[PDB]
């Protein structure tokens, strides 16, 4: 029952299985299959709805960008700068560098670094022939200065169906789409979002793993302030079980999204992304929306996630009652011990 | 209004 | 330096002493001694303005209710309702009827009862003589039904010098006058308000132990939704250090007042009172004011109080958030398990 | 108003 990714998918033409689990890390926890359907399937449908993820399998959401590669990008992607994050290990760990300052013992293990496109495609190419172990991870959103071919695949995309989807869901507007390319091996360390996300696997195949919401207690995310908001503490390659005991307690969904799918990634879902082992570079676009407008009044019980928006808003609102984040500890712990725990 | 939230993500705003 | 109330004050006429230390209860922790002065020293006006307890000797406050006692008072306080607290034991935990429903677990250990003076007279009268073990605590805002004479004491109070009090902190209004008439023994378990308070001794002697705002975190008050909202959980005599540790830290200020003292009762400051052992009834006048209003800006340092305000405030959103008081906890810890302890 | 406060006090209001 807890199977995972599954059964590894064969290629159309008899061309092999598309990964083996030998790419996949191994970790502590269990995990179930995240359901691969058709975007014709109204069990989809009622998925999204119900804000749980889905993998679709025949969107054609980015159907023009499956022919991107880095030779084609490096070509029409344009002039601009690309935030290209460099870092010695596999974990590249999302931190707020506006928050760095509220936190001066926070040493990021990963650096931004600006730059062309053809200049990431040559550190990239710099990298492999000397054999050196530094990993890149380009993370950069899709603004104006693009090509006009790229700004053509961009037109190219299946507007017609996510713009149905935002509207079905009664979501916000699209903030952002965030073109993310890495190496193999490259992993995104857990963490959740206040957006809601369609993940679009272009090139490679990347294994994701989500949590719900109400997992909250598990996965220990950093406090508020500090520069890893929202991101989770817990180190999955080696599980601090004295500070995070429940971290034995976590289940998640898992699956392998390669060309062509499409992962909803639920607004507040936790998610863990890794590039596969020795499956080359990895290429992604994601499209992030608004979620929507909170209700008038709140019904009860109350959903996991509207929990940990108050709890986050308590962090928030303590911080700047007291004049200083690093004073939300100390008054949080006298507000409970002996009194509530 | 205290479960009103912020639209934060992986990304510079 | 610790030395409590003090030598015992000699009466006037060669009286004998007051009392004597065999007639205070023994505590597990150390206490120094609030200041008696004169309501014209320069110091006692100092102290009230940083908010601090002051006894004053001679203000003349309740110079008319000095001849007050069980027989005057019975034949002119009137014919209204008296609230009458009865328990088995010399704890008279207070506790707010308004939240029990959200706590059926609660068993108060004292119970109120409505009646006439003559009849608080006659039930007190009546468990003297059998010899009972049963304690009575009579605790009643001075309302419109008091007889004539009683009124007419009450405007000859001090109320020159009050009212330039009032107007020098810059204190809201006189939102009430509690009576309060118990037995030798009776004891009034710690805790704080939220009103500003001037402590009118007229009849036998009370002991008063103090402890300043920033004591909060060795003094345990119960949850904000919990009956016992703002009393202390620790029982002073026999203190529970596995769940109250950090009582083991609380130092007090104690003193004991005599007919015409007032003992000013700073806001928010923790405060514990008891009958003197053996020293006959005791019967007192508060005065409750409310605070000056809260500053338009904050100055950092914040104060002590200010933080209990605070955490008070955020007990009280969250409640209603989660739309259940029991919820309050569970959220709490949450919040903090591995984040922030 | 994170400072704001009532004025509840060991009596019925
Ligand atoms: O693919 C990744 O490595 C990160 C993606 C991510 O966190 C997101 O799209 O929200
Ligand atoms: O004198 C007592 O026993 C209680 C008094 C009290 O708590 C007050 O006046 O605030
Ligand atoms: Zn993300
Ligand atoms: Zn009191």
């Amino acid at each position: 029952v807890a199977s995972g990714s599954g059964e590894p998918r064969e290629e159309a033409g008899a061309l092999g299985p598309a990964w083996d689990e030998s790419q996949l890390r191994s970790y502590s926890f269990p995990t179930r299959p995240i359901p691969r359907l058709s975007q014709s399937d109204p069990r989809a449908e009622e998925l999204i709805e119900n804000e749980e993820p889905v993998v679709l399998t025949d969107t054609n959401l980015v159907y023009p960008a499956l022919k991107w590669d880095l030779e084609y990008l490096q070509e029409n992607i344009g002039n601009g700068d690309f935030s290209v994050y460099s870092a010695s290990t596999h974990k590249f760990l999302y931190y707020d560098e506006k928050k760095m300052a509220n936190f001066q013992n926070f040493k990021p293990r990963s650096n931004r670094e600006e730059m062309k496109f053809h200049e990431f495609v040559e550190k990239l190419q710099d990298i492999q022939q000397r054999g050196g172990e530094e990993r890149l991870y380009l993370q950069q959103t899709l603004n104006d200065t693009v090509g006009r071919k790229i700004v053509m695949d961009f037109l190219g995309f299946n507007w017609n169906w996510i713009n149905k989807q935002q509207g079905k869901r009664g979501w916000g507007q699209l903030t952002s789409n965030l073109l993310l390319i890495g190496m193999e091996g490259n992993v995104t360390p857990a963490h959740y979002g206040e957006q809601q996300n369609f993940f679009a696997q272009i090139k490679g195949y990347k294994r994701c793993i989500l949590f719900p919401p109400d997992q909250f207690e598990c996965l220990y995310p950093y406090p508020v302030h500090h520069p890893c908001d929202r991101q989770s503490q817990v180190d999955f390659d080696n599980p601090d079980y004295e500070r995070f005991p429940n971290f034995q307690n976590v289940v998640g969904y898992e699956t392998v999204v390669g060309p062509g799918d499409v992962l909803y990634i639920p607004m507040y879902w936790w998610h863990h992304i890794e590039s596969l082992l020795n499956g080359g570079i990895t290429i992604t676009v994601n499209f992030w929306y608004k979620g929507a407008p909170t209700p008038k009044r709140i019904e009860y019980p109350l959903k996991a996630h509207q929990k940990v928006a108050i709890m986050r808003n308590i962090e928030k609102m303590l911080g700047e009652a007291l004049g200083n984040p690093q004073e939300v500890g100390p008054l949080l712990n006298t507000m409970i011990k002996g009194r509530y725990n | 209004q205290l479960t009103s939230y912020d639209c934060e993500v992986n990304a510079p705003i």
